[PDB]
């Protein structure tokens, strides 16, 4: 989508494997501002907005 | 900007009490090994306050 109409996907009621997303080398920017990248597989959240 | 004061942003494990780490070795923040060379998910541990 465009940036004025950015698509919001709700990630909920599932188990999330952030290690595959983090170990991917295609991403040119992986910057977190409230959590740690190595603790994404350990913490639990109610829902994720993408 | 006074950039002479630096803190250890990245380390593999927590220190002991009264333990000092001055080792300027590179950190591996991803699955890819760094081999002492900066790159993708390879960051210097010491970053300066702005």
């Amino acid at each position: 989508a465009s940036v004025y109409a950015w698509n919001r996907k709700r990630i909920s009621n599932c188990v999330a494997d952030y290690s595959v997303l983090y170990n991917s080398a295609s991403f040119s920017t992986f910057k977190c501002y409230g959590v740690s990248p190595t603790k994404l597989n350990d913490l639990c959240f109610t829902n994720v907005y993408a | 900007g006074n950039y002479n004061y630096l803190y250890r942003l990245f380390r593999k494990s927590n220190l002991k009490p009264f333990e000092r780490d001055i080792s300027t070795e590179i950190y591996q923040a991803g699955s890819t090994p760094c081999n002492g060379v900066k790159g993708f998910n390879c960051y210097f541990p010491l970053q300066s306050y702005g």
